């Protein structure tokens, strides 16, 4: 035997793993490294829309802090 | 748009499968390869003649019932309300005629597909 | 003598009514079953590695026809033809005439083996041992025409198969 | 050449698949059936091969005649041999597929079935063993390694 | 068709899945073995036993062995009479596993046939041993049997035996109590005795129905 | 002419383009085909007759037809529509080109369309079928057995004597 | 008692002669077991049994890489067996 | 980008696919005291790609009486459809992320089964319309109930979105609060692939091959895909659903290894469960979902709409 089984579902679940880290990777890789924001409802995309247009890049996960304040 | 490209994704993948399967092979067919499967033996009938249903009055209710579903889906949201009361005898109200329109149609025999 | 099979009565007390509830409502004679697979999974199969391992036969096994020799070389047929008057299936053809010497010798043993059906009657009817059924059995052909033995086929197979055919036929002759 | 090469070994790939996966059809006669059943049986296992038993003739690479043919079937079986895609293959099982068998001299059989259709492998015996059957099938499978498809192709 | 048990062309005639009619026709495993037995001897007239019904092997032989012993008005001896019952015995068993096997696997249910199969399997063993042959083995002939039993062959069928109701006991826990089964097999082919008797039915088709025979 | 022949199926597969492209609207040829089965009973005869050692035959139907009206009945014994254009012999020479470059079995070759638009000769001084005791069997009373694959669901049930020959361009 | 399966798993390794030979035999035989040496043919078949195993598992042959002709390293078939190593291999007597 | 990640989405489902055949045939062996592929590659690792090879090498049949273009279309859709509807499940976080993708799974779902009612009608031969026919009449069978059973389990969620099912499990699993609705749930989402003791679109013994009887190689094997593809699906959503894995968003790596170890788990059961039990009549199945779970179904919801008022339970995010 019964374990001559378990080759296939290793090979199953390895496939299977692919799909969700693939994604975790690709959302940090092109956000900033920081969990790619989430807009449910319009007051998120505002807030997304004035941090794009604040960073001065045109990219929203630009993040200005205190120094931009002086 | 990313929605719309995974779709035209998907269905250009099995598109592009149906292809590489129909002119890969080698073909060889003739009349006797292509007629159609009966357990060796032809066919009567047509295939194209009227097919009795049995279950057409659960169909129709089906129907019926397939609307409760669009009635019921926002209570989600509608439990979210102030006034909880109201909005509770609705939704008890919606469910017991529901519930007794199955019983009407269960005690008539209605369930009973046809011999 | 009989019994029934299907004449029983059910218990119609609380305990009872409250269980055949329970085993309704919550699917136990189904779990009973996913529990007797769960258990077979579990089991050492019974498969066997083919064509490394071979089931088991006997030394009554019939198989593939040969004719057969006496020790000093000679062959065991005398064309008395039992073994084509027995055959159910008329799967043998012979044809004898006086050898140069003088002995009665075949010139034509043919067996059909799509005709044959395997019965043995051949072996049983012989009175000097000359036509058996060997213990092979993966002679596959190819052709159909491969398949129609004559004189020269079957006695390659003797020579070719005497070693075994021996052995069995002295581990069973005294049952005959 | 390189081309005799690549030609060569996609050759040996297609050969490859199509040996490992034999799909006979769910189709049996007589008493020989019973043998191929028990070539399924779990002693045997022919699915551990990649043999698997289907019942459409669409989904079938191989028919096994496992019995008798009469002339009253004879029609129905060159009809589900015919609607079999190709590449196909057929075994001959016994000694009624074979040529006749026993009843080789009746009024109703057909002696062996090529006449009806080709065969690849016959199987001799009444009825050949379970594992009779699978020297057989395999030997049907050194016979598919053994064919050369884009090599004559390319020599066209 | 997998359902077809062999070479059967049932024209049946429905309303939707309602069966209004079935019409079997059958014939395509005719090969004329009648006139065949007529043109051999009695001895060579045996082994067509063995194929008429290729799951009751030795029960075919012993039907036409008791036959010609009939006419003949020859008694064999006690020990083969004690053979062909035992085998008898083994070749009923042999019947009622593929039936069963086979009913539940058109029905649906697929495991129990290669459960017993290897039961089935040690039964053709049993067979090949006592004859040569692991299906047909033309071994009852109006004398008795061919052969004596091989030496240590009741050995090894006491040991077929005192295992095979744990099996038994497998099949029944998989089948007997299932919800499923039930629904698929209960109130389904009821005849009535009266019937059963007039149109000719026998064996099980009988005792189904309560009625107290058996030959 | 026959089940697996070039000839017929060559004709009905051209319906896969949506148009015939037929030279000069194959109003200047003439087509003399002969079925399979009376070839193959000629060459089994030609063998089993001691007179045929040194002799030549021309083995041709009993008919002779315009290449357009063989295509139309082609088209119609198919139930196909029939969309005929005329095409220039340059054209489909280079079309003939085109597809000759195919690795495997190619649709139609410069030589094909040469072939196939060109009469077919006249020999009245060799012998023919006759000669052999074969009578040629004309193309209408086999055309429908070799065309009734090209058909669609609808039409594939009718019958032979459906479909009202053509007109042959005999004497 | 896992730890013993492995264990066991890693004797059926090195019994085979190392990873070559291991992995000779489970892409030849498509089985790894470890048997007793029974005997040899004159044209290269090895003879294995272990009564440890059920009846029918319990003899094998691990066949010839070259036959008279021909080249057996993938091919194989139950053909190849002489008739005293065949009435051997079919347990129709106990003796080799 | 994008792009890469609907192919490193899609391209590993039909990998999986392609193993689980193999994984079904051996847990069905082993369960039948044999053994399953092993030959064709060390313990039948090469048996799928040997299986779609010769399928994709295979000729493939035009029926005679067939109408092509939905013969052609219907595969196409089937497959397409289970390829999409991968793309809103969190593993922990979806390819496409939507306010209700719970109502996007129940539309294409409902849309998956019109490949099979047109590759069954447009076959023209019997047994794939009465394949067509009983798919009919199992979609009217477990529809309704699967959704009652759906909004019953969602009313604690507070919302459709299918990452709102992390947070709402974060300290216990679904399944311990509606364990009934989970049961009947199961049951329909065996209906509703189609899967034993419901293959009845199919029937084997019933109806040779059902409503795929016509097709050959890889119009074929199409359909196969989308069968295991979709019951890989249905079971990852019922994990996600019923047993919540927990998430740390700065190792999404623990939740993907936990949610595929569920729906392995659960889709080996669907397997067991097809060794274990015979086939239903395709009436006794309608009875069933209309007479036993329609009720408890109905009673169920109403005490999970009173349920949180009563409690002052109810979620957030109106
Ligand atoms: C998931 C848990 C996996 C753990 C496991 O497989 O242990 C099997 C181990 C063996 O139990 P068994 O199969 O009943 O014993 C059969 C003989 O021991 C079999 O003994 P053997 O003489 O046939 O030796 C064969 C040996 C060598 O055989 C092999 O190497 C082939 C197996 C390759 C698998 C990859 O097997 C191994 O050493 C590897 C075993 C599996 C490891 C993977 O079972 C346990 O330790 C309990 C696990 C709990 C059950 C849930
Ligand atoms: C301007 C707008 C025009 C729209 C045109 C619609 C696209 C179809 C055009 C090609 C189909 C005709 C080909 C043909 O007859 O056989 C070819 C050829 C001839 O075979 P034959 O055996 O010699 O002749 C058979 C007989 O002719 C008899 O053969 P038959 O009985 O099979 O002929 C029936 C066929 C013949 O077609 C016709 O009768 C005329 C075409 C007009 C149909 C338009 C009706 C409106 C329906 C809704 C709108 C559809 C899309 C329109 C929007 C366009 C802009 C994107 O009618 C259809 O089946 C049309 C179905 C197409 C609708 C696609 C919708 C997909 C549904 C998926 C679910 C949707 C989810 C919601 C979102 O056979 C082949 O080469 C193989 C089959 C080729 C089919 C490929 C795939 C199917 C068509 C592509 C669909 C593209 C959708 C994107
Ligand atoms: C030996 O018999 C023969 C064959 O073998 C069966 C053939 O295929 C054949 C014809 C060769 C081809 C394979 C024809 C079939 C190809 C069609 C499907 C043409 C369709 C191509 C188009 C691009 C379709 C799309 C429509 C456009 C407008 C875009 C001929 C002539 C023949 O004679
Ligand atoms: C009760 O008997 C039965 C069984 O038991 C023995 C079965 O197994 C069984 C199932 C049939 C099996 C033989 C499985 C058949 C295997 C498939 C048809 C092959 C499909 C595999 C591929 C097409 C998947 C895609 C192929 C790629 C390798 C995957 C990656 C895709 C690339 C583009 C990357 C049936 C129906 C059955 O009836
Ligand atoms: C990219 C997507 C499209 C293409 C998909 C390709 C899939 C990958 C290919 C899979 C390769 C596996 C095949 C090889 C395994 C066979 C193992 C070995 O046994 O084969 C032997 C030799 O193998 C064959 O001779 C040749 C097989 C492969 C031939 C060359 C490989 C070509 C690869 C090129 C890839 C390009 C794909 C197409 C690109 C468009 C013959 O032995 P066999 O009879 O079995 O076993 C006997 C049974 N016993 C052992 C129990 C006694
Ligand atoms: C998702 C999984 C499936 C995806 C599909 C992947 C498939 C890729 C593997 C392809 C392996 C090579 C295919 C070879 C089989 C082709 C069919 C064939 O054998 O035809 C043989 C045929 C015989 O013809 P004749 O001898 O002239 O006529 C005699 C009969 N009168 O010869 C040929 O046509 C061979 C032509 C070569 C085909 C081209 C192969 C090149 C690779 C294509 C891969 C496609 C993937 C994209
Ligand atoms: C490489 C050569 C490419 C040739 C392209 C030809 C396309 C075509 O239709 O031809 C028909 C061709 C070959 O047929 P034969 O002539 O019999 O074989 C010839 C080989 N001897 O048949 C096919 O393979 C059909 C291919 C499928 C068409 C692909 C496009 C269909 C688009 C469908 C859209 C609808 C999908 C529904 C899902 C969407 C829902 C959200
Ligand atoms: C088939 C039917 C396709 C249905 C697709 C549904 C997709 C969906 O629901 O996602 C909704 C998604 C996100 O919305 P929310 O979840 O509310 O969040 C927004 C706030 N951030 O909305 C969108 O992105 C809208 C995108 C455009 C609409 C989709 C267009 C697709 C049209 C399908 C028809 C295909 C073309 C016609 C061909 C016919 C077939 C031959
Ligand atoms: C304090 C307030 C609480 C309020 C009360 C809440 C408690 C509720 C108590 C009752 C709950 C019972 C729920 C059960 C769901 C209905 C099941 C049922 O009764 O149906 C069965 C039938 O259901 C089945 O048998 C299903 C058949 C399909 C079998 C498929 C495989 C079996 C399942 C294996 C285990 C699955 C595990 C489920 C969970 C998986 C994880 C999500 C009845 O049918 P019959 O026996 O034929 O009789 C009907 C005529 N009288
Ligand atoms: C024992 O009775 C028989 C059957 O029932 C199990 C069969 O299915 C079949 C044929 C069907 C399969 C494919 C062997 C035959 C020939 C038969 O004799
Ligand atoms: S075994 Fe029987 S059928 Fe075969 S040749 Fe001998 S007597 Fe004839
Ligand atoms: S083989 Fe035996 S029975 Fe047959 S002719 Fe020769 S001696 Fe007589
Ligand atoms: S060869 Fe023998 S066993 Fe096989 S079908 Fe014919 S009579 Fe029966």
């Amino acid at each position: 035997m019964w374990f001559e089984i378990l080759p296939g579902i290793a090979v199953m679940a390895a496939c299977l793993f692919i799909p969700g880290m693939a994604t975790a990777h690709i959302h940090k890789f092109t956000n900033g490294g920081k969990e790619k924001r989430v807009a449910h409802f319009s007051y998120q995309w505002n807030l997304m829309e004035r941090d794009r247009r604040i960073s001065g890049v045109n990219r929203y996960h630009v993040t200005k802090g205190l120094e931009n304040i002086d | 748009m990313n929605i719309m490209l995974t779709l035209l994704t998907n269905v250009t993948l099995a598109s592009l499968l149906v292809l590489i399967a129909f002119w890969l092979p080698q073909l060889n067919a003739y009349s006797e390869k292509t007629s159609p499967y009966e357990c060796g033996f032809d066919p009567m009938g047509s295939a194209r003649l009227p097919f009795s249903m049995k279950f057409f009055l659960v169909a129709i209710t089906f129907l019926l019932f397939d609307l409760e579903i669009a009635l019921l889906l926002p209570l989600p949201w509608a439990s979210q309300t102030n006034n909880l009361k109201t909005m509770l005898t609705m939704a008890l109200f919606l469910l017991i005629l529901l519930a007794a329109s199955l019983a009407y149609e269960w005690t008539q025999k209605g369930l009973e597909w046809a011999e | 003598t009989y019994k029934f099979v299907n004449m029983r009565e059910p218990s119609m007390d609380m305990k009872s009514v409250t269980d055949r509830a329970a085993q309704t409502l919550l699917w136990t004679e189904l779990v009973r079953g996913l529990g007797m697979t769960l258990s077979y999974l579990f089991r050492e199969p019974a498969t066997i590695n083919y064509p490394f391992e071979k089931g088991p036969l006997s030394p009554r096994f019939r198989g593939e026809h040969a004719l057969r020799r006496y020790p000093s070389g000679e062959e065991r047929c005398i064309a008395c033809k039992l073994c084509e008057a027995v055959c159910p299936a008329q799967a043998i053809t012979i044809e004898a005439e006086p050898r140069a010497d003088g002995s009665r010798r075949t010139t034509r043993y043919d067996i059909d083996m799509t005709k044959c059906i395997y019965c043995g009657f051949c072996q049983e009817a012989c009175p000097v041992d000359a036509i058996v059924e060997g213990p092979n059995f993966e002679f596959s052909t190819e052709t159909h025409e491969e398949l129609l033995y004559n004189k020269e086929k079957l006695l390659n197979n003797g020579d070719k198969w005497e070693a075994e055919i021996a052995a069995n036929i002295q581990a069973d002759y005294l049952y005959r | 050449s390189r081309g005799e090469y690549v030609v060569a070994k996609l050759d040996d790939l297609v050969n490859w698949a199509r040996r490992s996966s034999l799909w006979p059809m769910t189709f049996g006669l007589a008493c020989c059936a019973v043998e191929m059943m028990h070539m399924a049986a779990p002693r045997y296992d022919m699915d551990r091969f990649g043999v698997v038993f289907r019942a459409s003739p669409r989904q079938s690479d191989v028919m096994i005649v496992a019995g008798t043919l009469t002339n009253k079937m004879a029609p129905a079986l060159r009809k589900v041999y015919d609607q079999m895609p190709e590449p196909r293959y057929v075994v001959s099982m016994g000694s009624c597929a074979n040529g006749g068998g026993y009843y080789h001299y009746s009024y109703s059989v057909v002696r062996g079935c090529d006449r009806i259709v080709p065969v690849d492998i016959y199987v001799p015996g009444c009825p050949p063993t379970a594992e009779a059957l699978l020297y057989g099938i395999l030997q049907l499978q050194r016979k598919i390694k053994r064919e050369k498809r884009l090599r004559i192709w390319y020599r066209r | 068709h997998p359902a077809a048990h062999g070479v059967l062309r049932l024209v049946m005639e429905l309303s939707g899945e309602m069966v209004r009619k079935c019409d079997p026709h059958i014939g395509l495993l005719h090969r004329g073995t009648e006139k065949l037995i007529e043109y051999k001897t009695y001895l060579q007239a045996l082994p067509y036993f063995d194929r008429l019904d290729y799951v009751s092997m030795m029960c075919n032989e012993q039907a036409y062995s008791l036959a010609v012993e009939k006419l003949l008005n020859i008694q064999p001896p006690p020990r083969a009479q004690w053979i062909r019952v035992l085998f008898g015995e083994i070749t009923r068993l042999l019947n009622h596993i593929m039936a069963v096997t086979t009913h539940a696997l058109d029905i649906g249910a697929m495991t129990p046939f290669f459960w017993m199969f290897e039961e089935r399997e040690k039964m053709f063993e049993f067979y090949e041993r006592v004859s040569g042959a692991r299906m047909h083995a033309a071994y009852i002939r109006p004398g008795g049997v061919h052969q004596d039993l091989p030496l240590g062959l009741l050995d090894d069928i006491y040991e077929f035996s005192k295992n095979f109701s744990f099996r038994i006991d497998e099949l029944e826990e998989m089948l007997t109590n299932n919800r499923i089964w039930r629904n698929r097999t209960v109130d389904i082919g009821v005849v009535t005795a009266e019937d059963a008797l007039n149109y000719g039915f026998s064996g099980v088709m009988l005792r189904g129905s309560g009625i107290q025979w058996d030959l | 002419f026959g089940r697996e022949d070039r000839f017929l199926n060559y004709f009905a597969s051209m319906r896969w383009f949506g148009g015939v492209p037929l030279i000069s609207l194959g109003k200047e040829t003439v087509k003399q085909p002969v079925y399979i089965v009376d070839v193959s009973k000629g060459i089994i005869n030609a063998i089993k007759d001691p007179d045929a050692k040194g002799k030549t035959f021309a083995f041709v139907g009993p008919n002779r037809y315009l290449l357009f009206d063989l295509v139309q009945y082609i088209f119609a014994v198919a139930y196909r529509p029939f969309l005929p254009y005329p095409l220039p012999h340059f054209a489909y020479r280079w079309v003939g080109r085109l597809f000759e470059v195919s690795p495997f079995e190619p649709w139609t070759t410069r030589d094909k369309v040469e072939r196939v638009h060109m009469s077919d000769m006249t020999l009245p001084h060799l012998p023919g079928l006759e000669d052999l005791g074969i009578q040629a069997t004309p193309l209408e009373l086999k055309a429908i057995e070799v065309l009734r694959r090209h058909r669609t669901y609808r039409w594939l049930t009718s019958e032979m004597e459906d479909v009202k020959p053509a007109k042959t361009v005999n004497i | 008692e896992l730890v013993q399966v492995l264990r066991r798993g890693l004797q059926q390794v090195s019994g085979h002669g190392g990873l070559r030979g291991y992995l000779r035999v489970l892409f030849r035989a498509n089985d790894v077991r470890v048997g007793t040496l029974v005997g040899e043919d004159k044209y290269g078949n090895k003879y294995y049994e272990d009564n440890k195993q059920f009846f029918g598992r319990h003899r094998w042959v691990i066949y010839t890489t070259e036959m008279n002709g021909r080249d057996t390293f993938w091919d194989v078939d139950g053909s190849m067996v002489p008739p005293e190593w065949h009435r051997w291999l079919h347990c129709m007597t106990d003796d080799p | 980008m994008f792009m890469i990640n609907i192919l490193s989405l899609i391209i590993p489902i039909l990998l999986a696919v392609a193993f689980l055949t193999l994984v079904e045939r051996k847990v069905l062996g082993y369960m039948q005291l044999r053994k399953g592929p092993n030959v064709v590659g060390p313990y039948g690792l090469l048996q799928p790609i040997a299986d779609a090879l010769k399928l994709f090498t295979k000729e493939p049949l035009r029926p005679a009486t067939s109408s092509i273009s939905m013969f052609i279309i219907a595969p196409i859709l089937a497959l397409s459809l289970a390829l999409t509807m991968w793309v809103p499940l969190p593993m922990p976080y979806p390819l496409i992320n939507m306010n209700l993708g719970v109502l996007f799974m129940l539309a294409m779902s409902s849309l998956a089964v019109y490949s099979i009612l047109w590759s069954g009608w447009a076959s023209n031969s019997k047994y794939a319309l009465i394949g067509a026919l009983r798919a009919v009449a199992q979609t009217i069978s477990y529809e309704v109930t699967l959704a009652i059973i759906l909004l019953s389990v969602l009313l604690m969620n507070g919302s459709y979105t299918l990452s709102t099912l992390i947070t709402t499990q974060e300290h216990i699993w679904m399944i311990f609060t509606s364990w009934p609705l989970a049961m009947m749930w199961f049951i329909s989402t065996l209906a509703e692939t189609n899967r034993a003791p419901f293959d009845l679109t199919e029937g084997e013994s019933e109806l040779v091959s059902g409503f795929n009887v016509e097709y050959a190689a890889g119009p074929f094997a199409m359909f196969f895909m989308a069968e295991y593809a979709n019951i890989i699906m249905m079971n990852a959503f019922t994990a996600i659903l019923f047993l919540g894995a927990s998430h740390d968003p700065h190792t999404p790596e623990l939740y993907t290894i936990n949610f595929v170890l569920k729906t392995l788990a659960l889709t080996i059961t669907f397997l067991w469960i097809r060794a274990s039990y015979p086939r239903f009549r395709y009436d006794q199945l309608m009875h069933l979902l209309w007479k036993s779970f329609l009720p408890l179904t109905l009673a169920l919801c109403m005490w999970h709409i009173s349920l949180p008022i009563m409690t002052a339970s109810i979620p957030p995010q109106s």
